[PDB]
């Protein structure tokens, strides 16, 4: 009941895309006209935008008033009654149940079995059923076995990491032996830093333009493992060693690995320091406490 | 049989990514043992 | 000298025709500090004495 | 006295560098400064017959199989090769898809009256342990991807495509004169009695009424190839009857002890130390079946799954799913290696079977009409996965032959 | 006169690391005057005699 970490089992899945994209194709053609194959998918789908830390969205402003209804029963249904019958010359070729998904989707039913709930794949089917329990055993905190099915996953051949979130807070939760949590980001950034789609949102990304959760949650809670101290010189090291400019974050991380060194003229270059580092990273999308309480405990230090 | 165990004694051969041990201890110092060949010397 | 560069970067972006005088204080404790911390590395070099 | 970099410094080399510790470095003149096409049907029936006999090795090795069983496998495999390359057209028109492999395995095991039964097979290769669901596993031959996908293709056994294809088989080449293609049927009883928890009686009741019906005469084909078929043949493969017959004796024996020998408890106790989940070699083993069978609940199965099942399950698939299908490699073995991968217990079959026979041994109003029935439908979920058939086959099977001994007892 | 020189190609990988170099001869093309001194493991053989350059170790 859980997402599976395998690419789906094919055909029937697929061609269903394919009925679907296509009359979506001539119903909306047919559409702006009276407003006036794989590739019919893809550009199909094609033409479409593809006090605390919070990365804000866009709210509501400079957007535009108002539609009053185009649809009427007999408008729509002129619309739509010509693209059905195209629809009707593959439907011919598809597959019977394929040619139902069609018909109920185009109702507006919505199918009642997933494709996970069809799929049935026996190396796959039992790569199913060991990534289920891995996702069920880390919501039970039971971070033992999760760990038996994290590791029994991995060695399979078939399995690239997305998982590495479940090891993350696996091994964060584990605590137990076995170079941690931060090992393993560290790793995650060592190796796939350089050159050396379906399957892809956000949370696992590709290091042209910013590969998130992962990164910021290794600085953050590296920071965090300063939280520890009051190894820093490291973390901002290797922070220091990346070039990929639109952070501020690794600013701000910067400037704590500062304000943790500075907790005698050297500990005033560290505190002028933080102060620079604090202004350049106003630079970007700010990361703000009233930061004259940043300079609070900045003159707590002056003392 | 190329090697002896250090502990044991017993002669014993390895192979292509083997256990470097012995197979009888399990102690992990191997000698080696060594084989007909012509070396040259001259008497002085 | 980067650092120094970006002091003098804000030391510009006064007027303070406006503006409120006391930021006049921490600007020079850090360019004291920054001229303070010059000194020493050249002191160092010809010499770490 | 070789380096060859650095060329040679005089333009009429350039010959070839090697550097004396003195520093001249010399140069040596003396400076010093696809697929087959269109009759790979060989080389499949190749694939094909090595992969067997692969499987064969494992289940002689690791099943400990009489060597007879290789021999008859040569003859069933030898009496439909010879009736495939009887057979003209450079189009292939042959399917030797793995369910064949199995289909003759069966085939022969079924001549030879050893008491292995489908549900045998099922489990063997749903747990990876007989070699199964990939042509030439990941290491072999580079075919035409027809073939290729001849072989992966109908893969699955789990609507009763094992029983359709051993009777297919069973036409290609004639069952009656040929070979003796009578079920192991008592044993397979036994297995039944032993999987549920019943008391020993059982086997001489469903033995019993199976006599009634049958007078225990029991054949393999269904065969009129074709694919069309709609009255008559849901229930002719000698397994799925000897289960229907199982259920049924379990329904009316229990509905009907006037004498009331079979409490109205027991029929719950019984219920629950079936249902109990717990960790043996078998019980491990059905969950790895449940996860690729194809309908829902089985894998609502899945969900609820326990802890020490999960571990073996894993273990099993680093044993089993190193029958995987399909420099930097090594860099992600160490790569990978960098963070950890990660007196005896459970109890043998007749020991389990013995402690539910226990379990009831307290042998000696309506409502238990309940007890039975959510007795007789746990059974069947069992039965569904572990002979890999539908819930409406199964169904249809035990409502046919049900009336088929209404029919012959009114 | 003896000496003990002790050779270990752990030297350089990073604790308990996957292991690069094994001691004996890969399947590449290389010298074969190197089996005078050395056996089919990489180590040499007892007795040689060994001057300056030669091998000691494959
Ligand atoms: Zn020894
Ligand atoms: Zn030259």
């Amino acid at each position: 009941m859980f997402e599976v970490p395998i690419t789906l089992t094919n055909r029937k899945f697929a061609q269903r895309r394919k009925l679907k994209y296509q009359y979506i194709n001539y119903i909306s053609r047919r559409f702006d006209r009276i407003s006036k194959q794989q590739k019919k998918r893809r550009r199909e789908r094609h033409w479409r935008s593809v006090s605390f830390e919070i990365w804000r969205t866009v709210s509501s402003q400079n957007k535009q008033p108002i539609n009053k209804q185009k649809m009427t029963y007999h408008n729509f249904k002129k619309i739509e009654k010509i693209p059905l019958r195209k629809m009707e010359i593959p439907l011919l070729h598809c597959t019977k149940e394929n040619k139902l998904y069609f018909q109920s989707i185009s109702r507006g039913l919505e199918p009642l079995k997933t494709s996970t709930s069809e799929v049935r794949n026996y190396r796959t089917r039992h790569i199913v059923t060991l990534t289920d329990l891995l996702h069920l055993n880390v919501s039970r905190h039971n971070w033992s076995l999760a760990y038996k099915i994290f590791a029994t996953l991995i060695r399979i051949p078939g399995v690239q990491i997305k998982s590495l979130w479940g090891i993350g807070v696996e091994i964060l939760d584990n605590l137990s032996n076995s170079s941690s949590g931060l090992d393993f980001l560290q790793w995650m950034c060592q190796i796939y830093s350089s050159k050396s789609r379906s399957i892809v949102p956000p949370f696992q990304t590709g290091s042209r333009t910013h590969t998130a959760k992962f990164a910021i949650t290794y600085l953050w809670s590296s920071l965090i493992n300063c939280q520890k101290s009051m190894l820093i010189d490291k973390i901002s090291e290797w922070v220091l060693t990346p070039p990929f400019m639109e952070d501020a974050e690794v600013w701000f991380i910067y400037a704590s690995c500062h304000l943790l060194k500075a907790d005698i003229n050297q500990v005033i270059k560290h505190i002028h320091y933080v102060r620079t580092f604090l202004k350049i990273c106003l630079d970007k999308g700010g990361f703000a406490v009233p930061s004259r309480l940043i300079e609070n405990q900045l003159k707590s230090f002056e003392s | 049989l190329k090697y002896i165990c250090a502990e044991c004694s017993s002669k014993l051969s390895l192979s292509r990514t083997d256990a470097v041990r012995c197979k009888d201890c399990g102690h992990r110092i191997l000698l080696k043992a060594r084989t007909k060949r012509l070396v040259q010397f001259e008497a002085r | 000298s980067l650092l120094i560069r970006d002091l003098n970067d804000d030391l510009s972006k006064l007027q303070k025709d406006k503006v409120s005088l006391e930021d006049r204080r921490v600007i020079f404790s850090r360019l004291m500090n920054a001229f303070v911390t010059i000194q020493n590395d050249v002191n160092a070099f010809i010499d770490s004495t | 006295t070789f380096i060859r970099g650095p060329i040679c410094g005089t333009d009429n080399c350039p010959s070839r560098l090697w550097r004396i510790i003195d520093g001249r470095r010399t140069c040596q003149y003396g400076h010093v400064m696809k697929l087959i096409g269109h009759e790979a049907k060989l080389l499949f029936l190749k694939s094909f017959q090595f992969i067997l006999k692969r499987q064969i090795r494992w289940l002689i090795t690791e099943m400990r199989f009489p060597k007879e069983f290789e021999h008859v496998a040569k003859i069933i495999w030898l009496k439909i090769l010879k009736t495939i390359n009887d057979q003209p057209q450079e189009e292939l028109k042959l399917q030797l898809h793995m369910t064949s492999t199995i289909s003759i395995l069966y085939l022969a095991s079924t001549h030879l009256s050893l008491p292995v039964y489908t549900c045998d097979y099922i489990k063997w290769i749903c747990t990876a342990k007989m070699p199964y669901f990939q042509a030439s596993e990941i290491l072999r031959i580079q075919l035409p991807n027809y073939y290729v996908s001849i072989l992966e293709g109908s893969i699955s056994p789990f609507n009763g495509q094992l029983y359709n294809k051993i009777a297919l088989t069973c036409g290609m080449i004639h069952f009656k004169e040929f070979f003796n293609s009578e079920i192991s049927c008592q044993g397979l009883l036994l297995k039944l009695v032993m999987q549920c928890a019943l008391p020993p009686e059982f086997y001489f009741y469903t033995k019993q009424v199976i006599e009634f019906e049958e007078t225990d005469i029991r054949n393999l084909t269904l065969w009129e190839r074709t694919d069309e078929r709609h009255t008559g043949r849901v229930s002719n493969h000698a397994e799925l009857r000897v289960l229907s017959y199982f259920m049924l004796t379990i329904n009316w024996m229990l509905s009907f002890d006037r004498d009331r020998q079979y409490p109205l408890k027991w029929i719950l106790s019984l219920t629950e130390s079936l249902t109990q989940r717990t960790t043996t070699s078998e019980s491990i083993g059905r969950n790895i079946v449940k996860v690729v069978y194809p309908d829902k609940p089985t894998s609502s199965d899945y969900f609820q799954w326990s802890e020490e099942e999960t571990l073996e399950f894993l273990k099993w698939m680093e044993k089993q799913f190193l029958p995987t299908q399909t420099d930097q490699k090594i860099a992600r073995r160490k790569l990978y290696k960098i963070f950890p991968l990660d007196s005896t217990h459970q109890l043998t079959f007749i020991e389990d079977l013995q402690e539910r026979y226990a379990k009831q041994t307290p042998f000696f109003p309506p409502a238990r009409k309940e007890a039975i029935g959510r007795l007789l439908t746990h059974i069947a979920s069992q039965l569904l996965v572990d002979f890999a058939i539908s819930k409406e086959q199964l169904k249809d099977c035990i409502s046919r032959i049900k009336n088929a001994c209404l029919h012959r007892m009114n | 006169m003896y000496k003990t020189e002790k050779v270990d190609l752990a030297l350089n990988r990073n604790r308990g690391d996957p292991i690069t170099q094994h001691f004996g001869f890969g399947n590449d093309e290389w010298p074969k005057e190197w089996l005078e001194k050395l056996d089919e493991d990489g180590l040499p053989y007892i007795g040689t005699y060994v001057e300056e350059g030669d091998p000691i170790c494959a």
